[PDB]
């Protein structure tokens, strides 16, 4: 008997559309007949996967986990490892030397 | 996508054969840089540093060596280091082995593969600087290594790629080691670490 | 620079401001000197040029 | 170490006489020792002799 909102003919259609739309966004297929138990269950699954995405981003942000064989400072990386050093090259007048690396 | 990103970061069984022939073995360095040897002479112990790149339960320590003669009371010790040079402590003990003298093999230059399963694993986090200590009494054992010719460093957390202690008491490792009671050194053993002997033990959250 | 001619010394250079390197970026580091011949530890590869 | 579409295979080498065919084959290995099998054939090349 109470007129609805946001497209609903009644307040019963309005609330059903809101709940069905959230559950249809989480599950991806458009659907009907969701309940408030689905709403809690499916939001708990997103919340867990999102928190694990945060922990994944934190691991990828560690600068300070490089082996001492790459440089004794805890952040050091370098174009080669120290355990493959052999022989030398001399920085000398009129001919500069270029080392490439990829980040 | 974040859930999948966290699962890729939990693969333990993706390490290349050059680092250890087991699926999950890391090295302190890879097998491909092996050059010459180091030896465990009584009244001295050889210390190898490493930084854990990815969090793991360390369950299986490994190395290549020879000298299964004269030895009684061979021991491995593991300790967790201080993040700063300036602090008077070097690190805190994490693991004492029982006597492992029976596990050792090899009698020539190619050596033998040898292993130690920790009777309970040790939990190491990413960025953790561990130190691995090797101890023996009677004869001297030998380990494949790197003649790691380098200058000593005055600023970085660790003075050189390994260290050695003039230890007096092989039956009892200190609970704590100092910056002072250890000497920085070049020639270091290869130390390997794995999760376990087999495929599996990648974490996959439910 | 390090005051010895032995097989190594540790040298370091702090940038007055950092540079924003990004994953997959390819960078070149150039070294220049006058009045002498600074010797760097390195590797000789015996590697052919790739086209 | 990381999932990828493998698309180009490389080596450094020498030898270009007598050879009438070259074949590269790729296999996917069993993840265990104690079973009887080494691995399953993924890929057979065409004759690579032109390379």
């Amino acid at each position: 008997a109470v007129g609805g909102v946001l497209g609903g003919g009644s307040i019963e259609e309005t609330i059903k559309r809101i709940v069905d739309a959230i559950v249809s966004g989480i599950v991806g297929v458009t659907g009907i007949g969701a309940g408030i138990s689905d709403l809690q269950s499916l939001i708990e699954q997103i919340s867990s996967a999102a928190a694990r995405g945060g922990f994944a981003w934190d691991i990828l942000g560690i600068q300070n986990n490089k082996k001492p064989k790459s440089g004794l400072y805890k952040s050091e990386r370098g174009n080669f490892d120290l355990d493959t050093l052999n022989s030398t090259v001399s920085v000398a007048p009129g001919t500069s030397i270029i080392a490439f690396d990829v980040i | 996508r974040g859930g999948f990103a966290w699962d890729i970061l939990g693969i333990q069984n993706n390490k290349k054969p050059k680092s250890g022939l087991y699926k999950s073995e890391r090295g302190n360095f890879d097998l491909d840089t092996l050059n010459s040897t180091v030896s465990v002479a009584p009244g001295t112990s050889i210390i190898a540093f490493d930084v854990i790149e990815q969090s793991m339960p360390i369950g299986l320590i490994t190395w290549i060596g020879w000298g299964t003669s004269g030895i009684t009371e061979f021991y491995i010790n593991v300790y967790r280091c201080v993040d700063d040079r300036s602090d008077p402590e070097l690190g805190e003990l994490i693991h004492q082995s029982e006597n492992i003298a029976g596990l050792l093999a090899g009698s020539a230059s190619p050596g033998a593969n040898m292993a130690y399963e920790l009777t309970t694993p040790i939990e190491a986090v990413a960025g953790d600087l561990l130190a691995y200590e090797f101890i023996a009494v009677g004869g001297t054992h030998t380990m494949r290594g790197r003649d790691f010719n380098l200058p000593d460093n005055d600023g970085a957390p660790i003075g050189n790629v390994g260290a050695t202690r003039s230890l007096s008491t092989p039956s009892l490792p200190p609970a704590t080691l100092d910056k002072a009671d250890v000497t920085w050194t070049d020639n270091v053993p290869r130390v390997g670490i794995a999760v376990d002997t087999g495929t599996g033990s990648d974490h996959h959250d439910p």
